[PDB]
């Protein structure tokens, strides 16, 4: 019970965290669509 | 027959898999919850009426399996 | 190994390694022929037992497998376990290891599965005899050393664990399931479990938590009380027993959402009560938060001893420690009834003695000023609040205030908040009232209102024993019909008394908070105050608050600010409970509107606290949903929508915060992160949403009590300079404050860079300035924690005003609220009968090693530091008492608790 108590909190939190970031990958790009999205296009063409 | 375009299904797909995933993660916490959860249901109601709490699910099946269209 | 016959007794053991001749041929034939020979078998049982013991040392799989192979068959094949009824039953002792040799020593998947079921049945039947207990015991305490038993004994123990767990999941239970084939209860396996528990408690630790929690009953825990209370001192010390207990509640703390959690922790409290230390008793009674448990420990010292003794002094100390003041009210008046001395006792329980000890620490901490010298415009307003923020707690800065020049140059809402900031100079102090009084009887109503806020802050350290209560002053102002005056009055009353729900305080606040028909924005304070009062103790979920919220929604929707504050007030009210809060979620949801849905997600957090992993996932599906519906279509509304979105974000963070505290401390590292991705996210979820999640993060950290405080606030801060809303910085600093000038060296530079560098609006500048001064207290005067400190699982009541303010866009009106920030921690000092104000020595430990706790009981090696130091924050929190070498014994164990040390010198 003394190992477990530690584990029970800390594991479940690393599993949630991981899952969170999968749904979230898409979500990064959503607050922009021409506010930053457009900026990215401009830099790239320069770079080739 | 009709032609169409659908591009809104990228949003439906994305949350379908999201809700699925969270349950798997919950697996460890959830065992500990179940024991405490049951007495709550026995006391109050099952889900919207008392009726039929004796099994976890007592009602299974499907209302149609029948389909052949034209012969 | 090789057979060498019967030449000597040594070589008899070697003979039976390959093929036994006294357990296999002879016995087998004997059982399958005559039944006069049952008498010969009975004598030969003892011989057979000895041969197992001698060959336990041998570990090789092959020479246990094959040797006992035909005995394993004989159970059903020849003996059939009923050819002589009693006789095979009592001869099941050698045959039970034979079965285990195919389970564990040899692994054949088909037989390993099948014979698990067989082992369970025969364990139950042979525990009727009580000899299955003795069978377990010879392997638990061992007789021989081999690798084998180290895997084997567990299997026997696991049979019991298996069935008991299964009865919850599958309702059918008993031996109807063929997964064990053994009955769940009945007087044949119940007596087996009790006896098993005894042996495994002494030598092990393994199966005791599985048995209690698998029954699922507090009854299991109450059986445990009996056995442990015998063990308390003669078998091993008090300390070993305490470490043995608190964990029943802790592994399985997080692991009890409300109805189970309370019932288990009741029993742990009782175990402590039974044992020698009442010090362990008080800590658990606070935890439960029930009035009833507090009274019993206080009574236990006070009532039986007629004489003053140690006993009256000790009672007063114990109740004093909670600065919620919930214990303070209850414990008072028993002292009056008994009447040995009123004067010492009443003062000592009250937070009045805490004012005096602060002077001793302050005598050391002195004063270093660093306050802004800026004047004119909004920069005047900024500087005058900043002075109060640097002089939080008891400080003397009288002369600066008495220079009324800068005071009068404040204007508008600035005047109200300027007077309020003066009050925080004399926070936790009786004197200071004089400065406030001057303004209160002159000029415009604005300064009158600000005086009342300051009275609130000052009255925090003195409101018990009927010595200048906040109630006394503030009652007159409530009567006066002006809205500004009355609203300010009831805000200050709530702060001062905190968690105390005294009759006069509560009952003043009882008919009111029920007018919202008239449209008044600053009547947020109506419910807000009452909510604050409720926290710290079990909640009635008051009918006054629930009614007025509904009525407000009916009347108005124009004042968006008003309804947003109201929603939060309900959720803060319900804190200090979770059992009852399941009910009220449904009650709120009965009346359905999209506006009402905003209230629901907040209240879900409190109900579901002490688990949140059904709660967590919910508060994430919500985040997705706005996007989801617009998203869906291609392949009045304004107020309702905005309330909807904002509520969820707040709720997500809040859920996480309560959850991380109570239960395992390791997971805290990740829980901050549930937010970093949450932020990246929201900063991602809507354009509008980004604004809300920034502000929430800072209070996530402060509430959650993150271990890491160097990296994460600073890194996040840089991104959020670009982003709008400078109120982000204020929320970060409340976490960063820590033990002052450890974390905060980096903080002052980091926050100061963005503020000094960029000026492009004096509005933006103001938020940044206030945040910087908050973070530091000169010469490590005090620390702020959200947590009680008495429990590190705990949560305060004075810090809830801090938690409230981060849900809204910054406003001048909000600045008045932000002056209040109470949440003080006292510095421990070794007390005497003459009330000595110096500590001798202490050990401080940055990191507990002990993996015999989460909390980590402070070890006994430590690093030694001098007298009269503040109780260090993170990276100093485990604190052990050094005093034992100088002939001193602590009466009050201190682990890094808030609680003042008390010693008895010999």
């Amino acid at each position: 019970r003394c190992k477990l108590k530690l584990l029970r909190m800390e594991r479940i939190k690393d599993h949630l965290l991981l899952e969170e970031e999968f749904v979230s990958n898409s979500e990064i790009l959503k607050p922009f669509e021409k506010k930053q999205e457009e900026e990215k296009k401009q830099l790239e063409e320069i770079r080739g | 027959p009709r032609m169409y375009e659908e591009a809104s299904g990228k949003e439906v797909e994305k949350v379908a898999t999201a809700v699925l995933s969270t349950t798997a993660r919950a697996k460890a916490r959830a065992k500990k919850t179940k024991k405490e959860k049951g007495p709550n249901e026995e006391e109050k109601k099952k889900e919207h009426e008392e009726k039929e709490k004796e099994r976890e699910t007592n009602k299974k099946g499907i209302k149609e399996t029948k389909e052949n269209d034209e012969e | 190994m090789v057979d060498e016959s019967d030449k000597k007794q040594q070589t008899i053991d070697e003979q039976s390694q390959i093929s036994p001749e006294k357990q296999t041929p002879n016995k087998k034939d004997k059982k399958k022929e005559e039944e006069e020979q049952l008498s010969e078998e009975d004598a030969k049982l003892k011989t057979d037992l000895e041969l197992l013991v001698e060959r336990l040392k041998e570990d090789d799989s092959s020479l246990y497998e094959a040797s006992l192979n035909a005995l394993k068959e004989s159970i059903k094949n020849s003996t059939s376990s009923m050819t002589a009824v009693p006789k095979p039953l009592k001869f099941l002792r050698p045959t039970y290891p034979d079965l285990c040799s195919i389970y564990d020593k040899w692994t054949d998947p088909n037989l390993k599965s099948s014979l698990a079921d067989v082992l369970s049945i025969l364990a139950m039947t042979y525990s009727e005899n009580g000899k299955h207990d003795s069978l377990r015991y010879r392997l638990l305490s061992d007789v021989s050393d081999f690798e084998g038993w180290g895997h084997e004994y567990i299997r026997h123990l696991a049979l019991e664990i298996g069935e008991v767990y299964n009865d919850q999941v599958e309702k059918d239970a008993e031996d109807e399931t063929s997964s064990d084939g053994s009955k769940s209860d009945g007087s044949a396996a119940t007596s087996g479990f009790e006896f098993s528990k005894e042996d495994t408690l002494r030598l092990c630790l393994d199966i005791v938590p599985y048995f209690l929690k698998h029954n699922g009953e507090e009854d299991a825990v109450d059986l445990l009380l009996e056995i442990e209370s015998i063990d308390k001192l003669p078998q091993f010390v008090d300390e070993n027993t305490f470490q043995r207990v608190c964990q029943y509640m802790v592994a399985c703390v997080p692991l009890l959402p409300p109805p189970e959690d309370v019932a288990f922790l009741k029993t742990a409290y009782s175990i402590y009560l039974s044992q020698n230390e009442l010090t362990d008793a008080i800590a658990l009674a606070v935890r439960l938060g029930e009035e009833d448990m507090i009274r019993s420990v206080f009574d236990a010292t006070s009532d039986p001893v007629m004489h003053k003794q140690l006993a009256y002094i000790l009672a007063a100390q114990k109740t004093s420690f909670e600065y919620e003041g919930v214990q303070d009210i209850i414990g008072n008046g028993k002292l009056s009834e008994h009447f040995l001395y009123l004067a010492k006792e009443l003062n000592l329980t009250g937070p009045k003695v805490p004012e005096d000890i602060y002077k001793s620490h302050l005598d050391n901490s002195k004063s270093v000023f660093s306050s802004a010298g800026l004047d004119s415009a909004q920069q005047n307003l900024a500087s005058s609040f900043v002075n109060g923020f640097l002089n939080l707690g008891y400080c003397n800065d009288k002369l600066i205030v008495d220079n009324d020049n800068w005071v009068y140059k404040t204007k508008g809402d600035g005047m109200t908040s300027a007077v309020a900031s003066i009050g925080s100079i004399y926070q936790w102090n009786l004197d200071g009232l004089q400065q406030l009084d001057k303004y209160l009887y002159v000029d415009e109503p604005e300064v009158k209102a600000g005086a009342l806020l300051g009275i609130g802050i000052s009255a925090s350290g003195v409101h018990d024993g009927e010595v200048e209560p906040a109630l006394l002053l503030l009652q007159d102002y409530v009567t006066n019909p002006d809205t500004k005056i009355s609203s300010a009055a009831i805000l200050g009353l709530g702060i001062a008394f905190a968690g105390s729900k005294n009759d006069e305080v509560l009952g003043l606040l009882l008919p009111i908070a029920a007018s919202t028909d008239l449209p008044i924005e600053t009547a947020a304070m109506a419910s807000l105050a009452l909510a604050h009062v409720f926290v710290g103790t079990c909640n009635g979920d008051i009918t006054t608050s629930i009614m007025d919220n509904f009525l407000e929604r009916t009347a108005i929707e124009l004042k968006t600010d008003w309804v947003r504050f109201l929603a939060l007030a309900l959720g803060i009210l319900y804190m200090g409970q979770g059992e009852q809060v399941d009910d009220v979620l449904e009650t709120i949801s009965a009346i359905e509107h999209p506006m009402t849905s905003a209230i629901e997600v907040l209240v879900g957090s409190c109900a579901y606290t002490g688990t949140g992993d059904v709660l967590l996932i919910q508060d994430l599906l919500h985040r997705l949903t706005p996007k989801n519906v617009k998203g869906e279509e291609d392949a009045e509304i304004k107020s309702e929508e905005k309330k909807g979105k904002s509520s969820d974000k707040d709720a997500t963070t809040d859920g996480k915060n309560d959850d991380e505290e109570e239960e395992k401390e390791a997971g805290i590292v990740d829980e901050l992160a549930y937010a970093v991705l949450g932020i990246a996210l929201i900063a991602l979820g809507e354009d509008i949403g980004k604004e809300m999640s920034l502000r929430h993060f800072g209070h996530l950290m402060h509430y959650g009590n993150e271990h890491i405080r160097r990296m994460v606030p600073l890194a996040m801060g840089i991104v959020s300079v670009s982003d709008p809303q400078m109120k982000v910085f204020d929320t970060l600093t409340r976490f960063s404050h820590d033990a002052d000038l450890e974390v905060s060296m980096n903080s002052i530079f980091a926050m100061g860079l963005c503020g000094a560098g960029t000026n492009n609006a004096r509005l933006a500048q103001l938020l940044r300035q206030l945040a910087s001064y908050y973070s530091r207290e000169q010469d490590a005067l005090f620390i702020t924690r959200l947590a009680q400190g008495l429990l590190h699982l705990g949560k305060g009541t004075m810090t809830m005003d801090v938690f409230n303010d981060a849900h809204v866009l910054n406003k001048v009106t909000l600045a008045s609220i932000l002056t209040t920030a109470v949440g003080l921690v006292s510095p421990s000092f070794m007390l005497k009968h003459h009330q000595l104000f110096y500590m001798l020595n202490a050990g401080i430990r940055p990191k507990f090693i002990l993996a015999l706790n989460d909390e980590g009981e402070p070890i006994k090696v430590n690093v030694r530091v001098g007298q009269a130091v503040e109780t260090v924050g993170q990276a100093g929190r485990p604190k052990k008492i050094t005093g034992w070498i100088t002939q001193s014994t602590p009466v009050l164990l201190n682990h890094g608790e808030r609680a003042e040390l008390e010693t008895d010198e010999y």
